[PDB]
């Protein structure tokens, strides 16, 4: 459905909502990209303590 | 009231344009009513005799697709017992009543299955193929441009004699921009006969052309073809299928 | 749920950026050549000579090295139009003084391309860069 | 030109009856049929080479192989996981110039470059982007603002002489696949996704200031140039005195993919337009 | 719709040919030297359709398709007008030789 | 080795039918067509075989995979013994190895 929206659109005849993640969808995308992918604070404090550590 | 053609795509500068007179179907003696200008790098280029027959071929062995299929010893109804005891008998030793030895056995090395022979020549090869075809119709003089394809009526008996009185051999193909914008006298006079017929211009290829002693084609046309065939010389390799939009190739 | 969109017009100037093109453009004029890499147009009129040799379609001498078996080393002159003879006989006498025998040479007028034995590349886009092709 | 030309008007007409393959391109086949391939078909005399039932390939015949008998150490091990990098040499860079392929007077970045035909980038097998080599230094006499994924000191040197601008940026590969190939993209129906961080390994690389790191901060850059034209002995332009300062100094959001396009937008190529979300939590998600 | 008879596709030089030509240019070109007539150029696509439908339909003999780009001068459609087209083949060349009295020929199909 | 000795009715194939007469008039579809329409898409036959080509055992394994489901009992037996033997004869025999 998505593709023939990027295809005709118009003519389709799909609302243009669908192609947004829902609410439901948009709170798993929200946890798993938090907890898999770290904050730049997080980053690079990490690295000050193996950089201390090792030295 | 001369008709005239001057190229419109950019003529290389070391070469210059060939020319063919314009003919008209509306009569017999209308012929030499123009004269237009053909671009040298499409009905003027090398005479490759050899890149005609990897194209020739290719549109015969390319949607060949055979349905034949024997049976080998595995397919056979039956034979799977050993028909005797391999030793004291004192005959030959066997394994089955269906191997390729005996009579009704199967087929040790035969064709199997719907074979295809499917390869795709590279696309700047097939538009070489259609540059020299063209070459050799005009060099031959096979090539007549007919200006707009109109007839004085739908009697198929006028091509054959009109044909007949330019001698323009045994076989005329008649080529047309569009499907729907064939005109009525000429789709109902080439109806009903074998060695003339009509093809639209998306359908011309290397084959037809050969098959045909004549080939005939219109001034809108001839625009169309030099359109199409000299856009792959100064192009891009596909990033994407051009079927997906493009800059400048819509 | 649907949640609501806006629809504008005026931001569709960046996707028309991204779109490449299917037809390589000519060089663009330059005021002093050479270029700094090296490229340089072709002359304007075309040089009264028999034989002509066009350019690629990335606009450069057509001129290319093929090595065989590892140890076959040829010069390869691509999209050559007229009396290839010609090309063949002002390439000998060429290479002449700089091997001190006429190089060995093969002409193929079916196709238009003259093969040379050896790596002589450099020298040869050059010498026709100097004539005018 | 094509004297052959001539000789065709004298030559009968060419038809499916006389056409003739190029000699030399097909080699005929020899089947196993008569006194020279009978008898034995080229096969051999008994063992296992007449009756095809020779070993692997690679077996010596009990003895241990050749293959077996080195000890294991490690070449390819994690190399499905090492980033690559397609490397542009600044005398290709002049080249694409100098024939249009490519302009100056526009930003150049990776989609740029790949239009221009200039790179190939292949997402898949572990290509994390373009680095920056200096091969044409010494002939570069061009003019840029190009935003590359790794740069060399004298590359960003041989740039920053002649008063251009260098930028090292970071790109997922699920970005970067978005990236190369923008138009199959669009025509997938999706919205534009965030841009994601570098990883822990790669930090420190893009936010130093002596590699021209997208995420570093901007203050320490005035002072890392002039180290570099005091290093190489060529003084250093006043970008912001040139009339192109505007196009110079255009960058991208660490979370923003394309130029002046935002996270969470649809691009509906079939009626040239944009659409944009509107929930709050659309935007806060595209947008942090 | 009344069908011509078919023309036949020979050609002979009459004598006349000079006279012919330099006529027929005058009437469609009035350019250049009168004496030099050979030299005038035929780059022109109307004024190359005007001069040489005269000249098939007071010659009966066409340019074909193949030799247009050639004739870019006078002189060439000259030449062109000076080299007789026979229609006949080889055989009946042959047919009519002078043969000698003991061969025999017996055209049958 | 006994011929016969009567002579057979000469077939009088008459080159321009239909079928010869229009043979490969849209082999050029996509090239004049603004690439809309591949020169595959016109291929008639199998399912599995309208624009590809392969071997004796690639054959087999994609009519398996593609219409495996639709055959019946007897044909879908008689193709695993097809692949099983094939799979042991191009790996474990021949004489280049
Ligand atoms: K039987
Ligand atoms: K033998
Ligand atoms: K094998
Ligand atoms: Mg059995
Ligand atoms: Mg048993
Ligand atoms: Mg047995
Ligand atoms: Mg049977
Ligand atoms: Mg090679
Ligand atoms: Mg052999
Ligand atoms: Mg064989
Ligand atoms: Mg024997
Ligand atoms: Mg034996
Ligand atoms: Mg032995
Ligand atoms: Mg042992
Ligand atoms: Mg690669």
């Amino acid at each position: 459905a998505a593709k023939q929206f990027a295809r005709h659109g118009a003519a389709s005849g799909v609302a243009a909502g669908s192609l947004w993640p829902s609410q439901e969808q948009l709170r798993e995308l929200e946890a798993e990209e938090r907890e898999w992918y770290p904050s730049l604070a997080a980053m690079q404090e990490s690295l000050r303590v193996q950089q201390l550590a090792e030295e | 009231p001369p008709v005239l053609r001057k190229c419109e795509l950019p003529v290389p500068a070391h070469r210059r344009p060939v020319q063919a007179w314009i003919e008209s179907l509306r009569g017999y003696e209308q012929e030499r009513v123009g004269l237009t200008e053909l671009h040298p790098d499409v009905f003027s280029t090398a005479p490759r005799l050899d890149i005609l027959h990897q194209v020739a071929i290719w549109q015969k062995n390319f949607k060949r697709i055979s349905y034949a299929k024997t049976k080998t010893r595995a397919e056979v109804r039956g034979g799977g017992r050993k028909p005797w005891v391999q030793k004291g008998s004192g005959r030959a030793r066997h394994g089955s009543i269906r191997s390729p030895i005996w009579r009704g056995g199967g087929v040790a090395h035969g064709p199997r299955g719907p074979t295809s022979y499917y390869y795709m020549l590279p696309m700047k090869v097939r538009v070489q193929g259609l540059k020299v075809a063209l070459t050799v119709k005009l060099a031959q003089d096979d090539l007549h441009i007919v200006d707009s394809l109109e007839l004085p009526t739908a009697d198929p008996q006028y091509l054959i004699e009109l044909a007949r009185y330019r001698r323009w051999g045994d076989s005329v193909l008649l080529v047309d921009l569009e499907h729907e914008d064939m005109p009525q006298n000429v789709v109902a006079a080439t109806s009903g006969l074998k060695t003339f017929n009509l093809v639209p211009a998306v359908g011309l290829n290397v084959h037809s052309m050969l098959k045909h002693q004549t080939l005939v084609l219109t001034l809108p046309t001839v625009a169309f073809l030099e359109e199409k065939l000299l856009w792959h010389n100064s192009r891009y390799t596909p990033l994407y299928p051009f079927r997906l939009p493009y800059c400048d190739f819509p | 749920e649907y949640p609501s969109f806006v629809e504008s017009v005026d931001e569709y100037h960046f996707v028309e950026r991204l779109l490449p093109p299917a037809s390589i453009p000519r060089p663009p004029k330059h005021e002093h050549y050479p270029t700094p890499s090296g490229w340089q147009p072709p002359r304007d009129p075309a040089p009264s000579l028999p034989y002509f040799v066009r350019r690629s379609r990335m606009h450069n001498i057509p001129v290319y090295r093929d090595i065989t078996h590892g140890n076959r080393q040829m010069t390869v002159i691509r999209k050559v139009e007229g009396d290839i003879w010609a090309l063949q006989k002002d390439v000998e006498d060429f290479l002449s003084p700089l091997l001190g025998k006429t190089p060995v040479t093969q002409v193929n007028e079916v196709t238009g391309t003259l093969r040379v034995k050896g790596y002589f590349d450099q020298q040869l886009k050059a010498w026709l860069l100097e004539k005018g092709f | 030109g094509p004297r052959a030309l001539d000789l065709l008007r004298a030559l009968p007409r060419v038809s499916l009856a006389n056409l003739k393959p190029n000699p030399g391109s097909r080699k005929p086949e020899r089947r196993p049929r008569g006194r020279r391939r009978g008898r034995k078909c080229g096969r051999g005399h008994k063992g296992e080479r007449q009756r095809g039932t020779r070993p692997r390939l690679g077996f010596e015949g009990g003895q241990t192989p050749f293959y077996l008998r080195i000890p294991k150490y490690g070449f390819n091990e994690g190399h499905s996981f090492r980033h690559q990098y397609q490397p542009l040499s600044l005398n290709r860079l002049q080249y694409l110039i100098d024939l249009g392929r490519v302009d100056p007077t526009q930003p150049i970045d990776l989609t740029q470059l790949v239009n221009g035909r200039g790179v190939t980038i292949q997402p898949s097998k572990r290509d994390y982007g373009v680095q920056l080599v200096e091969e044409g230094a010494d002939t570069f006499k061009a003019k840029v603002n190009i935003e590359v994924q790794m740069a060399s000191e004298l590359a960003i040197a041989a740039i920053e002489k002649n008063g251009g601008v260098v930028t090292t940026a970071f790109y997922d590969p699920r970005s970067l696949e978005i990236l190369c190939k923008p138009v199959p993209f669009f025509l997938r129906g999706q919205p534009i996704p965030k841009r994601m961080l570098p990883p822990e390994a790669l930090v420190p690389y893009y936010t130093d200031a002596k590699n021209r790191g997208y995420l570093a901060d901007p203050a320490r850059f005035p002072e890392a140039r002039l180290e570099l034209a005091r290093k190489y002995g060529y003084v250093l332009p006043d970008i912001t005195k040139d009339e192109l300062f505007k196009m110079l100094s255009t960058r991208k959001d660490p979370r923003q993919i394309f130029f002046g396009l935002a996270p969470g937008w649809v691009v509906n190529m079939a009626d040239k337009k944009i659409l944009k979300p509107t929930d709050e939590n659309l935007l806060k998600y595209y947008s942090s | 719709l009344v069908c011509p008879p078919i023309q036949s596709r020979t050609y002979i030089p009459p004598e006349d040919l000079q006279s012919r030509l330099e006529s027929h240019v005058k009437e469609v070109f009035g350019s250049s030297v009168p004496s030099n007539w050979q030299d005038i150029s035929l780059e022109d696509v109307h004024l190359k359709f005007s001069f040489l439908a005269r000249l098939a339909n007071d010659l009966r003999h066409a340019v074909p398709n193949s030799r247009l780009h050639q004739m870019c001068r006078v002189r060439d459609v000259l030449d062109f007008y000076n080299v007789p087209v026979q229609d006949r083949s080889k055989f009946d060349e042959l047919i009519a030789s002078n043969l000698p009295h003991n061969l025999k020929i017996t055209w049958g199909y | 080795f006994h011929v016969r000795v009567t002579l057979p009715p000469r077939k009088v194939v008459d080159r321009w039918n239909e079928k010869r007469a229009m043979f490969g008039v849209y082999d050029n579809i996509g090239i004049l067509g603004n690439f809309e329409k591949h020169p595959k898409e016109l291929i008639k036959g199998p399912i599995w075989l309208r624009g590809w080509k392969g071997n004796e055992l690639q054959r087999c394994i994609r009519k398996k995979r593609m219409v495996g489901n639709r055959m019946f009992i007897d044909d879908l037996h008689n193709l695993n013994k097809r692949i099983s033997y094939l799979y042991k004869h191009f790996n474990r025999h021949g004489k280049y190895r």
